């Protein structure tokens, strides 16, 4: 405890993600919407907009 | 106002033992990356040391204006060295005052 | 759990002691690094060994 501020312990958690190539398994609170087709709409398919 | 200048030359420079001597956070440099000191090599190394307050730390940087930068210690336009700073509240303070 | 000088070493494309020989991140690394001080829970006056 008498050491300096540069020699203190530091708990580190590294959250490493991988980009979506497999079918998506993990993500959070976005409400799903009933699918409508044959119309110029905005979509959100697994995190991509268009 | 009276910073000391020490010339370092004609020796093998190991920059990985710098972290053990003083408990600082990061090895802030401008013209060189902090990662790649050991493989390259230079001509001369100069050392300057002084004790400041915590507000006027960003004034020691190339192209700054203040009180330390204007009347006490000014860095050039193209600085290719490194600047290191760490807290010293345990060895540099008295209840009456450090005059 | 690492030392305070080595928190900056958890980054893509760097060397040191952790990044070279102990824990290396990829150059195309995506993700977040969370680090906080733990001097209360991971220090002892006799020394944590």
């Amino acid at each position: 405890p008498t050491y300096g501020v540069g020699h203190q312990p530091y708990r580190v958690v590294v959250l490493s993600f991988e980009l979506l190539h497999a079918p998506a398994t993990v993500c959070g609170p976005k409400k799903s919407t009933n699918l409508v087709k044959n119309k110029c709409v905005n979509f959100n398919f697994n995190g991509l907009t268009g | 106002y009276a910073w000391n200048r020490k010339r370092i030359s004609n020796c093998v420079a190991d920059y990985s033992v710098i972290y053990n001597f003083a408990p600082f956070f990061a090895f802030k440099c401008y013209g060189v990356s902090p990662t790649k000191l050991n493989d390259l090599c230079f001509t001369n190394v100069y050392a300057d040391s002084f004790v400041i307050r915590g507000n006027e730390v960003s004034q020691i940087a190339p192209g700054q204006t203040g009180n330390i930068a204007d009347y006490n210690y000014k860095l050039p336009d193209d600085f290719t060295g490194c600047v290191i700073a760490w807290n010293s509240n345990k060895l540099d303070s008295k209840p009456s005052g450090n005059y």
